[PDB]
């Protein structure tokens, strides 16, 4: 009876927040016909979009993530 | 000898891979052919199938036209590096490769009219969903979709060369569990707001063969269910015998269930075989509950009424359940 | 025409450096189209996903005026 | 704007990838950081474990020194093929 929010997150590897900044263009992200997806254990409830800043030894990086 | 060499030398120069044939002209029409060598394995767990095939494209290029040489030229496959080819690719691919031994399994052929035939030996793990709601009594609808990554229909067009004879070698395929029933070719254009992209689709319909399950899944379940009904003819005072028979039939059905799922595909998906096994489990459970009632009512509190009616109801109800199951799922 | 313009843009343009190296951050607009969220392999705590990932940005060094 | 360009150009020019920093000098000390992104699996049967990490190495090289550029130069990754790096 478990529900999960699996993330998919990406960012620059070498370029910190002061060099390259990312932004969601419009409408966040698009999904096709969910009936065509290869999910049998689970069912897709809905996704969402997030942007934050992560601090590491190299610097601060803009991390863009999508939760399913 | 030398005349052929200088002919190909002049052919190679002045040729730009970065530009397609007739860049300012109409779209180049690409005919496509397939010869399937072996469908190696079809997986329900991953919902995909590996397919080894001789893919062939076929397209006219004015730049690669030569005259005075009636013999067809089968150049080295490395020559394909220096020649333009379509951006064809498979949309439902998960992983694919081209065989490298002994040399890269690729071929380029020129013709005196300036036509190019480009063949590759591709082993691709294409993806197709599988409606396993009726497993093992199911038929799958698996497809290979072939499209151009960048070009629209205005820049390149795809068609099946040879029409219905485009794809061959299907008769040479003998899958270990499936039986190919039909294959279909569809050439169309997927239209978006920006523009329309060409697409081809090779769709096989695969029927599953059930004789494995009929002999090691269904027949054992039916015979254990009948051996459970044997309890109704045992004398009502034989508590040890009837309880042992009922509980051991329940244990045997549990064993069949637990060891079956070890062999079927690892998918938490509800299937027809699960319904059949659950129904047989419920029937043996009710067979033991029947003796619970019998022992309490008569011994605990001229065959008795409960056994008399059970002897006809349980076979009759199980036959009705089988009828509904086989009619609904077939 | 197309060939000369194709070869002309590559003059200079050190690709070692990002656009606006010393001016400002390079703004990149990203779009994702999920073809399919593949099977969730809970044993390894992972899941497959097929995406069309399209990123766009601005490089003034690549400006060229033509039809 | 092109100052960084020709600065990096002269930095790479005359660079000897063969030799370590201070080839004739004392040994060069290499500092190391690790950021464990995850430990994917630990296999008792194989007696091993998978490990994903950001592995970073710090070292001082006088050939790659620049002035008049008060900013840390993050370069394209392919430049790593053109500079000396430890054989870790
Ligand atoms: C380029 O990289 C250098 C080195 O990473 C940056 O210099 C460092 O800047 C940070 C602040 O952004 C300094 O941190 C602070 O230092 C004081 C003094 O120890 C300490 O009390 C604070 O808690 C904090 O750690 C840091 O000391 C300084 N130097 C070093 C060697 O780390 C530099 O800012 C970067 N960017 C530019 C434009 O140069
Ligand atoms: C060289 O290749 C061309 C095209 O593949 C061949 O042209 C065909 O040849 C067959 C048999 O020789 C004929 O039945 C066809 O009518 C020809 N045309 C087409 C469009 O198929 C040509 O024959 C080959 N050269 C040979 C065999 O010497
Ligand atoms: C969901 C099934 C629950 C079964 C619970 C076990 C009951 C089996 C024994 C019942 C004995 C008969 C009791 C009623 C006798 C009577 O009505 O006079
Ligand atoms: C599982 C369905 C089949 C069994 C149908 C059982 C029908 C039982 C009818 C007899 C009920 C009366 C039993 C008590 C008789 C008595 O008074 O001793
Ligand atoms: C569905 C594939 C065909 C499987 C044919 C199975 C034949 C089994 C023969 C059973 C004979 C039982 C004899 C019992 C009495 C000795
Ligand atoms: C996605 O990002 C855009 C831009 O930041 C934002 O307008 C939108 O509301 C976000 N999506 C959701 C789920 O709100
Ligand atoms: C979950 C599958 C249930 C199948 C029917 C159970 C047997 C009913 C017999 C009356
Ligand atoms: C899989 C559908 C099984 C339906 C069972 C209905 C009960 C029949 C026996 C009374
Ligand atoms: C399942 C057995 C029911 C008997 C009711 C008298
Ligand atoms: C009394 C005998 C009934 C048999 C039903 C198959
Ligand atoms: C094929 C199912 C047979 C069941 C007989 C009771
Ligand atoms: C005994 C009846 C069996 C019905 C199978 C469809």
């Amino acid at each position: 009876m478990d529900e999960h929010s699996c993330p998919l997150e990406f960012s620059s590897y070498g370029y910190p927040r002061e060099e390259i900044v990312y932004q969601w263009k419009r409408s966040s992200v698009e999904v096709g016909d969910t009936r065509s997806w290869r999910l049998y254990q689970f069912s897709f409830v809905g996704l969402r979009n997030t942007t934050e800043v992560v601090k590491t030894t190299s610097g601060d990086y803009v991390v863009m993530s999508v939760y399913f | 000898m030398s005349f052929v060499k200088e002919t190909v030398d002049k052919l190679l120069k002045g040729y730009d891979i970065r530009l397609r044939p007739d860049f300012g002209g109409p779209p180049v029409c690409v005919g496509m052919n397939i010869d399937i060598a072996s469908i190696d394995m079809v997986s329900e767990v991953n919902m995909d199938y590996t397919l080894t095939m001789y893919f062939q494209q076929y397209w006219r290029d004015k730049r690669l036209a030569y005259s005075g040489i009636p013999l067809n030229l089968t150049l080295d496959n490395r020559v394909a590096d220096q020649l333009w080819v379509p951006d064809t690719y498979f949309l439902n691919d998960k992983k694919s490769f081209v065989h490298g031994v002994t040399v890269k399994n690729r071929m380029i052929r020129l013709h005196p009219d300036g036509t190019v035939l480009y063949g590759l030996r591709i082993t691709t793990t294409a993806a197709c969903m599988m409606d396993l709601r009726r497993y093992p009594l199911d038929e799958q609808n698996c497809t290979l979709e072939i499209e151009s990554y960048g070009y629209t229909t205005d820049d390149i067009e795809f068609y099946w060369r040879g029409g219905d004879k485009a794809v061959t070698g299907v008769e040479r395929i003998e899958l270990p569990q499936f039986s190919i029933v039909e294959h279909r070719l569809v050439s169309r254009n997927v239209v978006f707001a920006t523009g329309a992209y060409p697409r081809l689709s090779l769709s096989f319909r695969l029927k599953r063969n059930i004789g494995y399950f009929i002999l090691q899944t269904y027949m054992p379940s039916i015979l254990i269910t009948i051996l459970s009904w044997v309890s109704f003819w045992i004398n009502y005072d034989a508590s040890a015998a009837r309880v042992a028979l009922g509980i051991t039939t329940v244990l045997t059905m549990t064993t069949i269930n637990t060891h079956l799922r070890e062999t079927l595909p690892k998918i938490p998906y509800v299937k027809a075989i699960d319904m059949y096994l659950m129904g047989c489990f419920v029937f043996v459970f009710l067979a033991l509950l029947e003796y619970a009632f019998v022992n309490y009512i008569f011994f605990g509190r001229d065959v008795n009424a409960i056994d008399r009616w059970s002897r006809i109801v349980f076979p009759f109800t199980f036959s009705l359940f089988n009828l509904v199951y086989w009619l609904y799922y077939v | 025409d197309v060939t000369v313009i194709l070869n002309n843009l590559l003059e200079g343009y050190d690709n070692k450096l990002r656009p606006d190296i010393g001016v400002k951050p390079t703004l990149i607009h990203t779009d994702m189209y999920v073809n399919s969220i593949g099977p969730v392999n809970a044993i390894n705590m992972e899941y497959t996903i097929d995406i069309f990932f399209a990123q766009t940005w601005y490089d003034r060094r690549l400006k060229f005026n033509s039809t």
